[PDB]
DNA sequence: AGTAGCACGCTGTGTATATAATAGTGTGTTGTACAGCACAACTGCGC
DNA sequence: GCGCAGTTGTGCTATACAACACACTATTATATACACAGCGTGCTACT
């Protein structure tokens, strides 16, 4: 993200999301856990669209 | 150098009304102005008549675009470009 | 003939047929169908 | 019957060859489509059958 | 920038459709027999070709008459630079 | 040959079907003895001349309906012995002008005559021959409107100009000259009762009307000033 | 006081009716001449 | 001439020009009106 100097390996950086659901997320942090959750909405499309057609 | 990232965002370009509207304005009044010189070309080869109500057809632009809005089809080259708008709520 | 109202003025028309569609005192082609005179009932439920 | 320039004839063949083929099936690869004056392809017999929600 | 006419628009609206108002411009609005046969001749030796019109315009007469007796003298010629004349 | 069906009730006879019909059971019904009748209910030239005469009206910007008025009407002519030529010009603004008329629509000859160039008089002869046809097949008031929009005049002008002009019509007096000196002359009067300036030769240029025309026309209309006032 | 310009009024020609005359002239029609996977098959090249 | 390795390809994815033939419109009268456009005369204003 634009918020981190280059070259960072850090895993607040890359994406480890230190934070419970109970307190809250940083904003960095809620951004990623929004990628991981198209990423898992997106392949369960996939997958049912597919499985179907294997059903078949 | 890394292979070049398809999805940078800032390597895509929004088109909101008004470069959708320049795009289908721009060839109806092509096919306009082609349409005024074929009838140039029927008169004076003819020898007939020159009319300037004749020679415009308005339709061609007007019925053009009124068409192209209602079934946003952009050519089929683009679809469903335009939607009736969403009054279920002032939200959506 | 039955009764109209007009859009703007919601001046009382009661035009007939054959009148076309037309305000009279302006020219707004959108009238009213003037609510109906009969009572009509309702349970609170 | 008459008058017939062999070009003209085996035009008028290749239009009936072509009205005949699609009016079997429309969407052979490579040939102009019949659209109806709608602007719509014709629906061909073979379209009646082919995909999900045809005949079969 | 672009003007917009803030006219009642009747007046506008009624320049566009039919008007009665029309033109105002303008683009593109586009010797006997005798006597007669024999001068013609003339004009045939003083020309191997020459045209109903030319004709006319010596023997003012209609061109069909003038075809008709050239059919005699002349022969038509409907190719080259001199089609349509007569030698 | 035959070929025609028709529901009887066998059990009843009494009339000819007297039934109803169910669309969502998409069954008919006998109405008296309720039996079920029946079952499972389904649910060259030419395009030319019409090609050019919608290039026309469309460049008219006339609705639809009087497109296909004027369509219908040109169809029955078509190729008939007694309008014997006219090259296909006059004709289409012939069935114009009648699809107008049938439409309710007014337009002037004038009008159609700056779509077209017909000659005039040999524009009447086939107009009326066309008339005539339509009958064997078997009103200026409109006009004031329009007017004041080509002068964007207000409504009470316009309604001012439309009593103006029947109250005209019964006085008689010259009984009009042709409709469209009178709705001009009308308009005239009306809009100099109201403070609105288009002046006169404005609405002669505008309008088309000879000034001095406008000027006669509003001479024997302002002698008649006394009858013509609504309120 | 004279000259020029503008406005108004009056006369002439379109529109429409019939009806005969008869031309040549114009227009239209016809004839002649000239100018997104993933796997399936061909084809092409090399031995 | 035969084999092998590229390329393609194919289903699915909850008319123009000239000549000949046929039709026509110009003109003249008559009442009628009604209309529109131009030309001439008169009046007013300016130099
Ligand atoms: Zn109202
Ligand atoms: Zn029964």
């Amino acid at each position: 993200l634009p918020h981190f100097s280059k070259d960072d390996y850090s895993p607040e950086s890359k994406g480890f999301v230190e934070n419970s659901y109970l307190r809250g997320l940083t904003p960095q942090e809620f951004f990623f856990h929004a990628m991981g959750g198209r990423e898992g909405l997106i392949d369960t499309a996939v997958k049912t669209a597919e499985t179907g057609y294997i059903q078949r | 150098k890394d292979q070049d990232d398809r999805d940078h965002f800032g390597k895509k370009r929004l088109d909101l009304a008004g470069p959708l509207l320049a795009q289908l304005f721009k060839t109806l009044f092509k096919k306009l102005t082609k349409d005024i010189f074929r009838y140039m070309q029927r008169t004076v080869e003819e020898a007939h008549d020159f009319n300037m109500k004749l020679a415009i057809n308005a339709k061609t632009i007007t019925s053009g675009l009124k068409y192209a809005l209602a079934t946003g089809n952009w050519g089929s080259s683009r679809a469903g470009v335009s939607q009736v708008l969403n009054r279920y709520t002032y939200s959506s | 003939t039955l009764k109209y109202i007009c859009a703007e003025c919601s001046s009382k028309l009661s035009l007939s047929r054959t009148d076309a569609v037309r305000c009279k005192d302006c020219g707004h082609r959108i009238l009213l169908k003037a609510r109906t005179k009969r009572l009509v009932q309702f349970e609170a439920r | 019957h008459n008058g017939a320039p062999h070009h003209a004839i085996e035009e008028a063949e290749s239009l009936l060859q072509f009205h005949v083929a699609t009016y079997m099936d429309n969407d052979i690869a490579g040939q102009p489509q019949a659209l109806q004056k709608s602007g719509r392809p014709v629906k061909s017999i073979r379209a009646r059958l082919k995909g999900k929600e045809g005949r079969i | 920038r672009i003007t917009t006419l803030d006219e009642t628009v009747g007046v506008t609206m009624s320049h566009t459709g039919m008007s009665m108002r029309s033109d105002n411009s303008n683009f593109l609005k586009v010797m006997p027999k005798k006597e007669i046969l024999d001068y013609l001749f003339k004009l045939f030796d003083e020309y191997d070709y020459w045209s109903l019109k030319g004709l006319k315009e010596r023997t003012r007469q209609p061109e069909a008459h003038l075809k008709e007796c050239l059919d005699k003298v002349a022969t038509l010629v409907k190719k080259g630079p001199y089609a349509f004349k007569y030698t | 040959p035959n070929l025609n069906i028709v529901l009887t009730c066998p059990e009843c006879k009494v009339y000819p079907p007297k039934i109803v019909e169910r669309f969502s059971e998409g069954d008919v019904v006998c109405a008296l003895c309720g039996l079920v009748l029946s079952d499972k209910l389904v649910d060259n030239e030419v395009q030319a001349a019409f090609a050019k005469i919608t290039m026309l009206c469309d460049a008219a910007e006339l609705p639809k309906i009087v497109k296909d008025c004027a369509k219908e009407a040109y169809k029955l002519c078509h190729d008939e012995k007694t309008l014997k030529g006219k090259s296909m010009e006059s004709i289409m603004a012939a069935s114009i002008l009648i699809g107008c008329r049938r439409a309710e629509v007014a337009r002037t000859f004038k009008e159609i005559q700056s779509l077209i160039h017909v000659k005039t008089k040999e524009f009447g002869k086939t107009l009326n021959i066309m008339k005539n046809i339509l009958r064997g097949k078997s009103q200026n008031l409109t006009y004031i409107p329009r007017f004041c929009s080509h002068l964007g005049l207000p409504m009470q002008v316009t309604t001012s100009a439309e009593y103006t002009a029947k109250k005209c019509k019964e006085i008689k007096e010259i009984a009009g000259k042709s409709p469209i000196t009178i709705a001009v002359v009308s308009i005239y009067l009306n809009i100099l009762l109201f403070q609105i300036p288009i002046t006169a030769a404005k609405v002669g240029q505008t309008l088309q009307v000879t000034e001095g025309t406008i000027k006669s026309g509003y001479k024997i209309l302002y002698e008649h000033r006394d009858k013509l006032v609504d309120p």
